[PDB]
Formats: structure tokens, C-alpha cells, sequence
């Protein structure tokens, strides 16, 4: 057959780029910002400003926190259209959405194994959250899982829910409370100002993918940028010696 | 405000070593029904920063920032900054934390190096050394708590706490 | 940004701005630059906000109790004048327009309160302000009044509350101690009593403001205002027999109205600096710029020293300069401005009803206090 | 000393294992006896109307039963214990109330009661075993005087109250009085042969013991104001409002709603209101609708006796008028979780606040609207309604026994003497 061809072709397109381009593209992003203006002596003082303000301000503003990266500013949306068209990786009949169980765990699957993608730490475990109703009196999940968790709960006999077996899924649940609609602002939706569409990209592929890159960001905390160049020569500059100024997995080491 | 201002960056124009903040924590009384007790909380006096991450954080804090020059009127928000801005929001109980600690005893909490920051078991000197803090320091004085920070390691002088107490009652 | 090659210039709505415009087409001529004057409304407030960002004016126009603040944000670019143009201003409006040693915003004229009347109605004008009632018991009895002013510009309530006592800031040990603040004393509280008292007993109305008691002095309708100078201005139109005298006492003590000094301040973010220096120091502060002004809209005892003789020709200039002698230069310092958002607040709370004289006072003291606290 | 029959907890799951339960070397075992719970737990509070049947849950974490449940009313010393698990019942609740426990993991029990009254006024408690050991969770149970709530009526007309008590009110003194501008209330009429000069020959009250129901005829002058019916002494509040008014509206005799103060569902079937009414009542606009959370925001329209739908209710609604027997069917097709509101149920135009408003909640997995008991006896035919959702309306939902050795329907889908009403959305 010629997924073998299509494989051979990918992995030598791979091994030419190998890491320079894409290196190259998120240091040529880099550079073109912060040149616009430097201030070098504004202070922000607590003394004019009000705490109480300051919530109330923020708090009025919507999004609080930027759901996704803009668009317009950086290209990283081209990427992801560069070679999908329409491709319906879900091939299951779209509407992925009120449409409940009799949601088969192999219908996902079939599609991604045969991607030849990153090595499976990929957690693949999808928080799938609903909140049936504003006021919290409901059953603090959908009924269908509802019952699969009381059946495990009665053979397991329900005693402590905080010995679970896996604290990821006790964890993922306090991390994130809200669906893609943060707070369901009048104005959060009519928004025509971000002036490139993210072509309604699925909800669930880009919060898994932006999850595995938070993974990334928790590893990429680090005391000191630049262990190795420390000990030699340490001063103040407004310049970088590299563009890019993070390192990602280790090469061979 | 202004004079408390002015007195906090004499206190650190006039320090030896490299101190990168300090904060005024100022007392308070909230009349608590329940209890009865007119309780002293130490909350956000004054402030005077002097100084030397990912997309998201920076965007962020560039937002929060942009947001307050709105208000009073784009280069890049460091740790030692952010965290300047932040404990603005906290408010101590006194005895609780490190400022109602040193206000409630009277004495200087001198935390010097990451070690004893991370060691101390006070949250606000862990959310410090994560932010690039490696001093931290709180003095007692008659109307609140003066808190220094700063990037360096920097160990117990007497002419710090001479200084606060001749600029400060 | 500010375009370069020609001036922009904000004045006061109630100020000779055609005579300033005058005066900048005598510069057009003579040097080819253009001089736009404009008059907006709340230019107090919205000069630091351009300035700050690099926009606004050339030259601003304005009392000089506000530029120490333009100082102290620096918006206001150190003035540069030779011995010889210092010695030909008065030494005290320099004094004035000192702020931490520097020179800034040049002189232009001394401003002081005084007591407008219609000779018509009222031959012979009160010397107290407690027999102001007793006489408007008999002008309501002729359809008149006795007294309008403006009520909602503490500018103009100041004098009566000064007079008993009350303060701005305390100076002491030369230097002003901006923690004292004299609001809620007893010469105030006895001020601001006798304003309310004279609303209450229905003498005056709270909403009266500057284009009404203007209206109400230029019809024959009230016998009696107090302002200064910029008036006479169209009650030089009105034809009513005005006449300009002190301003009343209060329990035997005189009012003490707030000493003005108008000055141009020429904002640091311009790239006219020269050509604004130029334009003020040879043009303007002159015999024939002065005098244009003042036939537009008289300045009062400008601070030109050579402009001396023709005041002593005007007997409402010595009136204005008595008035003057018995009040006080104001500070300069950068907090005067919320101070006079405080006593802005304290007179409508207690004019209106809203508030209590005590209540008023005291929300001003807790403000001013909180706000140094 | 020693008990013949051992103890019914055993059931749960046991593991038995070497030195420390934190490390997971241990063998479970179920031990096959007889189940458990205990008591602590409940709603804090209830109110309840006549002739409304209430169920009352506390939760029940598992050492009890050998350990009777005990259901008592507290005055006294030691107070009377009216419903145990074992077989004792009070005398003076046979048939009124019953008691069901049930077991380790769904773990409730469930009183039921039929007809609640004033001698039911107060604090009860639901206890595991020993009685004067705490171990108790205390219940304020709140009670009579469902009234008609907003009385018109026309100006030269005949008025009439219909107000239940009990049996402390079955030898009492009745009171219907005028609301004035302070917390005092005048009477108006008391049934101690006592009536007030601005009412005689235009008032008539009438207690009857039976049905538990005083009347009080108006056949002149009610004035527009509040109104309040009570029993003696009416300022320990146990009273009730009626609020009158002739102001400008025009309506016959005493209107109604003395429904369900209660459902409790889950998205499995469809509610069913059912509010009563009166004679000029008939002609004019009905509705149901959700009054909005925010103040600011007037209550929205439903559906109505004018064929108006709502958008996401149109065929998954059915309002139903019936004039003789004043009675209003409302039915909810599809319930989710995005309706679990408070629900207003209106009789005029949404405004005018003549409406009783019900609670509409759960979080369950039973479901069923219907007629839970039911009366018939030998060669009779019966009915009941017995209904189902959108998700279950596709396959069939026919009317089946409660108990059975196996699956059965009662009735069958053909049609003989009466036909099932299913009513597809």
C-alpha cells in the first residue's frame, strides 16, 4: 500500500528541516517585538492606583486571560491550516457536541495511531466537564458516566474518594472549571476586532494540545535561562545573545 | 502617601548593599462583629521599586501594565516586578505571615539565601524565591511593617535596621 | 506630538483671547508664524492629560497655584530669563512662580476679588456682610436682590470663609506643612454657617453659577457681585452705573480672598520653546501687547512696571490692589489643586442641603488627610 | 447482657491484612448478613401544606440497623417516639405515615406522610438507637394554612375564605383580620359570637370540623387591603394572607392554586402541574414561565391559553384549560438541568403577582411523574398517567406493576375501553 510512501516522503521532508526553520521562524518572531517603544523609567506605584480598582477593572475586562494566542500578531494559525484541508480526523459524523454517550473510546483512535507522531507521554485522558446548571444543585457529573462511576464506587464500596488510584484526574478538575466560554459576557461573543478567524478549530484537540504545551512551560521553569554561559562572564545587557531564549528536549543528552 | 514615598527610596538610596524593593505595611482596624475583637490588620502602605517566563505570563502582565498606564496617563515585565505588583493585593492578620510575625514580636525576620526562604514555611518567602528573590527582610516599626527583597544574598546588617529606625517613628 | 513652526496658546474662557490673537498676528507679521488661540473648556484638567503623552499647547495660560503640580510631572520646561527682562517685572510675582528654586511660567497679571455694585440701586454699598440679609429684605420688596455670585467655584466663597480664619496650608519654619490643613477650624465653619444661612433664608439659590449672576448684574436685576476684573467686560456692555469697591467684613475682620497671579508656563514637550520665549518676553509683556489685551478683556495690575502710570489711571486697579493688600498669594504647591476639589465638594454638600456645614468640613479635612495619609 | 440473634451490620466489606492499612497487602471480604447506615444529615428545614404528602431524608453513614430508626417530636420529658424501624407505630398515626429505610450505598431513610397538621407544629428529630444518647439530627417541620393567596372581588358581590386548620383548630378560636400600618392586627370576625360594627349583616364565618375548613362569607364589604386569617392570638404568627383587592379589577369568587409546593424529577420523564382555579377565572389568560434571578428583569412568557409557545419549549410543551373542574394541566416534555428554576404559575398578566411559586428541583435517577397511589376495586376498570421524555418517548412507555416476579404491562398498546394518551414531541 502507499501509506509507506507517504511516510518514506514525510520523514525525508523531516530530516532536511531537522530544527533550524522552525528555530528560525520563533527567533524571527522574537525580534520583530518589543521595538516599538521602550519607557526605561515608568514605575507603577500602588499610591494613585487602588487595589479594589484594579479588581473591578480587571474583572470587568473580558477575556481575563487570553484563551488563545492572537492570530493577527503572530501567524501560528497558518501553521496548523498549512497542510490540513478539510481532513476530517474525526471521521465520525462533525457536530462532535450534544451528542452523548455511545462515544466510543476507538473512534478517536484510528486517526491518531497511524499519525507516527511524538512518543505516547501524551496523558490522552480528555476532561470532558458539564455543568448542568448555573445554581450548583445537580449531580456533579453527566449521568451516563454517572452511573458507570456509581457501578465502579459500589464493587470498590465508595468509602474515600481522596485515595483515588490516579490523582490526575482529581487534579485536572480543579485546574479547569470553565468551558471555551470564560465568563458568558454579553460582549464576550460579538467580537469583530481579532481580524483572522481561527476557522472553528475543535475545542478539544486545542486544549489537549495547549495542555501537553503547559507541560512544556512547567519544564521550561527553570532558577537560571543560562546554566552553562553563567559561570563565565554574568552581566546586564538589553540585547540576547540567542534569539530564540529557551531550549527545548535535549538533543542527546 | 507622597512623604511615605519619598522616605522609602531615601531608605534604600542611602542602603550599603543592592536591595531590589521595599514595601511600607500598614496597620489597620476593621471592627469584626462576630468576635468583638477590633482585630490589626497590616495591609498595603506604600511601595518603591528600584530593581537592577512564556507568552502567556508576559501577555498578561504587558496587559496589566498597559491597564495602569490607562489609568495614570511596551518593554517587558521581570519576575521581581510582577511580584512587587502582586503583593500589593495581600492583606495580614497580625500574627500571620511574616510582616504580622515581625510587627506581633516586635523583631527582625532577617531570611538571607533560597535555602532559607524555601526552609522558612512562609508562603509569601516561597512565592518570593520563585519570583527571583533571594533576600527578604522584615523590620518592626511603631505604625507597621518595612519589608525589603532583593536578588542578592545579603547578610544581617545593624545599619539596615539603624536606618529604618531613624527615617521611620 | 506637537506640530513645529508655529504656536498654540490656552486662555481661560473668561479672558482677552482676541487681544491675545491680536497680539499673535502683530508676531504673524512680523515673523511669519502663526499664533492659534484656543479657549477649551476644563483646560485645567486637560493640560496634564495631553501633556503627559506629549500633546497639547505651546504656551498655557493659567494661575499659578497649578504649575508647581505641572512641575512637579514635567510638564513645564525651566524658563530662561536674562537680568535685564527680570528687572522689568514686579519682584513678589516672581516669588510667586518660584517652585524647589526654579523659575517657571512667566508673569502676566495680578488677579484679586473685589466687590462689583450698581450705583443705580445702591449708592452706598455694604461695608459687613451682616447687613447683606437686612437689605435683601427691602430690594424683594422692589423685585431686586442684593447679592448673586457664583456658588459653585470655591474660587469665589473663599474670601468669606477666610475671614474668621481657616487656612489653605500651614507655613511654618519655611516650609508648608501640607498635613495641617485649616478646613474645619472655627473662622471656616463660621463662613460656610453664614453662606448657608443666607441660602437657607432663601437670600441666594445654590444653583447660581457665573453665567447666571452675570446675566441677573447685567440686567439691573441683583445690586450687587463678586468678581474680578475679567467682569467689567460686558457690564462695560450693559451701560449699568457699576461701580468697584472692597469686599465686605465679617465679624470685624476683613475677607481674604485668594491673590492671583495669571502666568504663562510654556510646556516642556514643545518644540517652540525659543519661539514661545520670543513671542512673550518681546511681544506680549510690552506697553502695546498688554494694552491690547486689556481693551479685550482687562487683566487687573499686570506686572509690568512701566504699565504703572496707566493703573494709577484706573481707580478700579487700586480697588483690585486693596483688595489684594488684604489677602493672600497662594501656595504653588502640587496638592492645592485636589484642595480645591475638597472646598469644591464642601460648599455644594452645604449649599445644597445634602450636608451639614460639620459633615461637609469634616468629609473635606478626611479626605485632604487621607490623601497625605 | 447477651443478645440471642446477632447483630444486622456485618454486610460491608472487610480487608484483612498484615501491620499497616497504608500499604494495600490485604484481602477483602463481604460478610452476607444484613445491611447498615446511621443518621446525620438533613434539610434543616420543611414546609408543607395540607393533604401534601412529605418525604423526609436523612443521610446515613453505615454502623447502624440493628439500631431502629425512631422518628420523635420534641416536648416533654424524653419525648414521644412515633415511628421506630421495628413494628411500632403510634396509635395516633396508623396509616398517616411510613417509614422506609434503605441500604449501605443509596443509603436514606424515607418518611412519608399523608396529611400533615398542627399536631405536627414543631421541632422533630430522626435518631438511631438509645434515644437519650446523642446521636440525633433535629428537623424544624413547618406546616398549615394554605389560603387563597390573592382574592379579588367585585364591588357588589359576595366574597367567601376557605381556611384549613386541624384538630388543635377543631375547638379554638378563628380569626380573620384587616392588616393596618403596624405589626398590630385588628379582628374582623372571630367565631367567639364576636363581630365588628363595620362589618354586621355583611359577614358570616362558619367553621366546619370534618373537611377541616372554616368558610367566611363577604357578601358586603371586604375593603382593599392585606388580610389575614389565623388561629387564636394572632401575633404569635401562625397566620396566613389573602391579599384582597377591588382596586380597579373585576373578578368572581375565591380563585385558587393550592397545588404542589413541590416536585422533585430527573431527565428521565415529564412534570405535570396541575393548579386549580375558579368560575371568572376561566376566561381569562393562563401561564406558567420562570421569573428571572435578576431583579431589574421582568418574568418572561411562556406558553399561555393564547397558542404563544416558547422557542425551545413549542413541541415540547402542552397547556390543557378545564372550565367545570377549574383545573390547569401543564406538561413539560423534555426536563434538562437548564430548567431546574423557580417556577411562577400566573392567572393574569405576569405583574400582578397572583401566582404561587413553586420550587421545581432534585438530583436523582428515578424520574416519575404520576399519580404514585391509587384506588380501585374488583371488576372496576382504573386509569392513572404514567409518562416518559424525549430521549425514552422513541420507544414505547406503557403502564406496568410496581412488583413483579418479572417484566409485565398492565395495559397493552390496543386500545379496547380507554385509550392511552401519548402525547409526541
Amino acid at each position: 500500500m502507499s501509506s509507506s510512501m507517504e511516510c518514506s516522503e514525510f520523514v525525508g521532508s523531516r530530516r532536511f528541516t531537522g530544527k533550524k526553520p522552525s528555530f528560525s521562524q520563533t527567533c524571527s518572531r522574537l525580534s520583530q517585538y518589543l521595538k516599538e517603544n521602550g519607557s526605561f523609567g515608568d514605575l507603577s506605584l500602588g499610591m494613585a492606583c487602588k487595589p479594589d480598582v484594579n479588581g473591578t477593572l480587571g474583572n470587568s475586562r473580558q477575556p481575563t486571560t487570553t484563551m488563545s494566542l492572537f492570530p493577527c500578531e503572530a501567524s501560528n494559525m497558518d501553521s496548523m491550516v498549512q497542510d490540513v484541508k478539510p481532513t476530517n480526523l474525526f471521521p465520525r459524523q462533525p457536530s462532535f457536541s450534544s451528542s452523548s454517550s455511545s462515544l466510543p473510546k476507538e473512534d478517536v483512535l484510528k486517526m491518531t495511531q497511524t499519525t507516527r507522531s511524538v512518543k505516547p507521554e501524551s496523558q490522552t485522558a480528555p476532561l470532558t466537564i458539564f455543568y448542568a446548571g448555573q445554581v450548583i444543585v445537580f449531580n456533579d457529573f453527566s449521568a451516563e458516566k454517572a452511573k458507570e462511576v456509581i457501578n465502579l464506587a459500589s464493587k470498590g464500596t465508595a468509602n474515600s474518594l481522596a485515595k483515588n488510584q490516579t490523582d490526575i484526574r482529581s487534579n485536572i478538575a480543579t485546574i479547569a472549571n470553565q468551558v471555551p466560554h470564560p465568563r458568558k459576557t454579553t460582549t464576550q461573543e460579538p467580537i469583530q476586532s481579532s481580524p483572522t478567524p481561527l476557522t472553528e478549530l475543535p475545542i478539544a484537540r486545542r486544549a489537549s494540545l495547549h495542555r501537553f504545551l503547559e507541560k512544556r512551560k512547567d519544564r521550561v521553569t527553570s532558577k537560571a535561562p543560562y546554566q552553562l554561559c553563567d559561570p563565565a562572564k554574568a552581566s546586564s545587557n538589553p540585547q540576547t545573545t540567542g534569539n530564540m531564549s529557551w531550549l527545548g528536549l535535549a538533543a542527546e543528552i | 502617601e507622597d512623604t511615605l514615598q519619598q522616605r522609602l527610596q531615601a531608605l534604600i538610596e542611602s542602603a550599603g548593599e543592592n536591595w531590589t524593593y521595599a514595601i511600607f505595611w500598614q496597620i489597620s482596624h476593621d471592627f469584626d462583629s462576630s468576635t468583638g475583637d477590633n482585630t490589626v490588620i497590616l495591609g498595603w502602605g506604600d511601595g518603591y521599586y528600584k530593581g537592577e517566563t512564556n507568552t502567556a505570563e508576559q501577555e498578561h502582565r504587558k496587559r496589566v501594565i498597559r491597564e495602569l498606564n490607562s489609568l495614570i496617563s511596551d518593554e517587558e515585565v521581570t519576575d521581581t516586578e510582577w511580584f512587587f505588583l502582586v503583593s500589593m493585593t495581600q492583606s495580614f492578620v497580625n500574627g500571620v505571615g511574616l510582616p504580622g510575625e515581625s510587627f506581633l514580636n516586635s523583631r527582625v525576620i532577617w531570611l538571607s539565601g533560597s535555602g532559607a526562604l524555601t526552609g522558612s514555611g512562609c508562603e509569601r518567602a516561597g512565592q518570593g524565591q520563585i519570583y527571583g528573590l533571594k533576600t527578604m527582610v522584615c523590620i518592626a516599626t511603631q505604625n507597621g511593617v518595612v519589608e525589603l527583597g532583593s536578588s542578592e544574598v545579603i547578610s544581617q546588617s545593624s545599619d539596615l535596621m539603624h536606618k529604618v529606625n531613624n527615617l521611620f517613628n | 506630538k506637537i506640530e513645529e513652526g508655529k504656536l498654540v496658546i490656552w486662555i481661560n474662557g473668561d479672558k482677552g483671547y482676541n487681544g491675545l490673537a491680536e497680539v499673535g498676528k502683530k508676531f504673524e507679521k512680523d515673523t511669519g508664524i502663526k499664533v492659534t488661540v484656543e479657549h477649551p473648556d476644563k483646560l485645567e484638567e486637560k493640560f496634564p492629560q495631553v501633556a503627559a503623552t506629549g500633546d497639547g499647547p505651546d504656551i498655557i495660560f493659567w494661575a499659578h497655584d497649578r504649575f508647581g503640580g505641572y512641575a512637579q510631572s514635567g510638564l513645564l520646561a525651566e524658563i530662561t530669563p536674562d537680568k535685564a527682562f527680570q528687572d522689568k517685572l514686579y519682584p513678589f510675582t516672581w516669588d510667586a512662580v518660584r517652585y524647589n528654586g526654579k523659575l517657571i511660567a512667566y508673569p502676566i497679571a495680578v488677579e484679586a476679588l473685589s466687590l462689583i455694585y450698581n450705583k443705580d440701586l445702591l449708592p452706598n454699598p455694604p461695608k459687613t456682610w451682616e447687613e447683606i440679609p437686612a437689605l435683601d429684605k427691602e430690594l424683594k420688596a422692589k423685585g431686586k436682590s442684593a447679592l448673586m455670585f457664583n456658588l459653585q467655584e470655591p474660587y469665589f466663597t473663599w474670601p468669606l470663609i477666610a475671614a474668621d480664619g481657616g487656612y489653605a496650608f500651614k507655613y511654618e519654619n519655611g516650609k508648608y506643612d501640607i498635613k495641617d490643613v485649616g478646613v474645619d477650624n472655627a473662622g471656616a465653619k463660621a463662613g460656610l454657617t453664614f453662606l448657608v444661612d443666607l441660602i437657607k433664608n432663601k437670600h441666594m439659590n445654590a444653583d447660581t453659577d457665573y453665567s447666571i449672576a452675570e446675566a441677573a448684574f447685567n440686567k439691573g436685576e441683583t445690586a450687587m457681585t463678586i468678581n474680578g476684573p475679567w467682569a467689567w467686560s460686558n457690564i462695560d456692555t450693559s451701560k449699568v452705573n457699576y461701580g468697584v469697591t472692597v469686599l465686605p467684613t465679617f465679624k470685624g475682620q476683613p475677607s481674604k480672598p485668594f491673590v492671583g497671579v495669571l502666568s504663562a508656563g510654556i510646556n516642556a514637550a514643545s518644540p517652540n520653546k525659543e519661539l514661545a520665549k520670543e513671542f512673550l518676553e518681546n511681544y506680549l509683556l510690552t506697553d502695546e501687547g498688554l494694552e491690547a489685551v486689556n481693551k479685550d478683556k482687562p487683566l487687573g495690575a499686570v506686572a509690568l512696571k512701566s504699565y504703572e502710570e496707566e493703573l494709577a489711571k484706573d481707580p478700579r486697579i487700586a480697588a483690585t490692589m486693596e483688595n489684594a493688600q488684604k489677602g493672600e498669594i497662594m501656595p504653588n504647591i502640587p496638592q492645592m489643586s485636589a484642595f480645591w476639589y475638597a472646598v469644591r465638594t464642601a460648599v455644594i454638600n452645604a449649599a445644597s442641603g445634602r450636608q451639614t456645614v460639620d459633615e461637609a468640613l469634616k468629609d473635606a479635612q478626611t479626605n485632604n488627610a487621607a490623601a497625605e495619609f | 447482657m447477651d443478645d440471642d440473634n446477632g447483630l444486622e451490620l456485618s454486610l460491608g466489606l472487610s480487608c484483612g491484612g498484615s501491620t499497616g492499612k497504608a500499604k494495600g497487602n490485604n484481602n477483602n471480604n463481604a460478610g452476607s448478613s444484613s445491611e447498615n447506615y446511621r443518621a446525620e444529615g438533613g434539610d434543616r428545614s420543611a414546609k408543607v401544606i395540607d393533604d401534601f404528602k412529605n418525604f423526609l431524608h436523612p443521610t446515613s453513614q453505615r454502623p447502624a440497623e440493628p439500631s431502629s430508626g425512631s422518628q420523635r417530636s420534641d416536648s416533654g420529658q424524653q419525648p414521644p417516639q412515633n415511628f421506630f424501624n421495628d413494628l411500632s407505630k403510634a396509635p395516633t398515626t396508623e396509616a398517616e405515615a411510613s417509614t422506609k429505610p434503605l441500604w449501605v450505598e443509596d443509603e436514606s431513610r424515607k418518611e412519608a406522610g399523608n396529611k400533615r397538621k398542627f399536631g405536627f407544629p414543631g421541632m422533630n428529630d430522626d435518631k438511631k438507637k438509645e434515644k437519650d444518647s446523642s446521636h440525633v439530627d433535629m428537623h424544624e417541620k413547618k406546616t398549615k394554612a394554605s389560603h387563597v393567596s390573592t382574592a379579588t372581588d367585585e364591588g357588589s358581590t359576595a366574597e367567601n375564605e376557605d381556611v384549613a386548620e386541624s384538630e388543635v383548630g377543631g375547638g379554638s378560636s378563628s380569626n380573620h383580620a384587616k392588616e393596618v400600618v403596624r405589626p398590630p392586627t385588628d379582628t374582623n370576625i372571630v367565631d367567639n359570637l364576636t363581630g365588628q360594627r363595620r362589618s354586621n349583616h355583611g359577614g358570616s364565618g362558619t367553621e366546619e370540623f370534618t373537611m377541616r375548613n372554616m368558610s367566611y362569607t363577604v357578601p358586603f364589604t371586604v375593603h382593599p387591603q392585606n388580610v389575614v386569617t389565623s388561629m387564636p392570638y394572632s401575633l404569635p404568627t401562625k397566620e396566613s394572607g389573602q391579599h384582597a383587592a377591588a382596586t380597579s379589577l373585576l373578578q368572581p369568587n375565591a380563585n385558587a392554586g393550592n397545588l404542589p409546593i413541590m416536585f422533585g424529577y430527573s431527565p428521565v420523564q415529564l412534570p405535570m402541574l396541575d393548579k386549580d382555579g375558579s368560575g371568572g377565572i376561566v376566561a381569562l389568560s393562563q401561564s406558567p414561565f420562570a421569573g428571572r434571578v435578576p431583579s431589574n428583569s421582568a418574568t418572561a412568557k411562556g406558553e399561555g391559553k393564547q397558542p404563544v409557545a416558547e422557542e425551545g419549549s413549542s413541541e415540547d410543551a402542552s397547556e390543557r384549560p378545564t372550565g367545570d373542574n377549574s383545573n390547569l394541566n401543564t406538561a413539560f416534555s423534555f426536563d434538562f438541568s437548564a430548567i431546574k428554576p423557580g417556577m411562577a404559575a400566573d392567572v393574569k398578566f405576569g405583574g400582578s403577582g397572583a401566582r404561587p411559586n413553586l420550587p421545581w428541583v432534585s438530583t436523582t435517577g428515578s424520574g416519575p411523574h404520576g399519580r404514585t397511589i391509587s384506588g380501585v376495586t374488583y371488576r372496576y376498570n382504573a386509569n392513572q398517567i404514567k409518562i416518559v421524555c424525549a430521549c425514552h418517548g422513541s420507544h414505547m412507555s406503557p403502564e406496568e406493576f410496581v412488583r413483579h416476579a418479572s417484566e409485565e404491562y398492565v395495559s397493552p398498546e390496543s386500545s379496547m375501553g380507554m385509550t392511552a394518551a401519548s402525547a409526541h414531541t
